[PDB]
């Protein structure tokens, strides 16, 4: 009774995800990948991209910053390592943290993680 | 005379022909003209996005 309706939008840097279908003000949207496929990659591709625009609401990203909080667990050595390379590439590091329990740190951790 | 209307046959295409050869000799001076301005146009875009960006992680990294 404490939560109230969406009434603004953020902009992840893509046309098709945006504009034909608005990711809105506290949206669930869960993203359905497959197996063979790079999810992990096709993710934090949309990282840097992904710098919100509501100017065209009357709203600056100053009052819509652009923090990363980002928990995966039971990821591959390269992954893990290949997310770090998109943040440390341009500007995005001291606005985001990053936490992500590798697949080989213990079953217990997976979890807590969250 | 048949002589005087065959001079008028060829001054007639020997004008269509130089009429029709500087509309393409302006055609080309303006679809290279306004190419040229878009290669321009086009680097001053690039120029933007590589200094927003390299100021951004400048920043960051400080």
């Amino acid at each position: 009774v404490a939560r109230r309706k969406p009434e603004q939008f953020i902009q992840t840097g893509i046309s098709t995800i945006d504009v034909m279908n608005t990711l809105v003000r506290g949206q669930k949207l869960p993203i359905f990948s497959g197996s063979g496929l790079p999810a992990n990659e096709i993710a934090a591709q949309i990282a840097r991209q992904a710098t919100v625009r509501p100017d065209l609401s009357g709203e600056g990203e100053k009052e819509e910053p652009f923090a990363v909080v980002f928990a995966a667990m039971g990821i591959t050595q390269r992954e893990l390592s290949y997310f770090i390379q998109e943040f440390e590439r341009t500007g995005a590091l001291s606005r985001s943290v990053l936490f992500l329990n590798k697949a080989d740190d213990p079953t217990i951790e997976r979890i807590l993680t969250p | 005379k048949l002589e005087a209307i065959l001079s008028q046959e060829v001054e007639a295409e020997i004008q269509a022909l130089l009429q029709e050869a500087e509309a393409k000799a302006e055609a080309v001076k303006r679809e290279a003209e306004e190419k040229a301005k878009a290669l321009l146009q086009a680097r001053e875009r690039a120029l933007e996005a590589q200094y927003r960006a390299a100021l951004r992680r400048a920043e960051s990294a400080g």
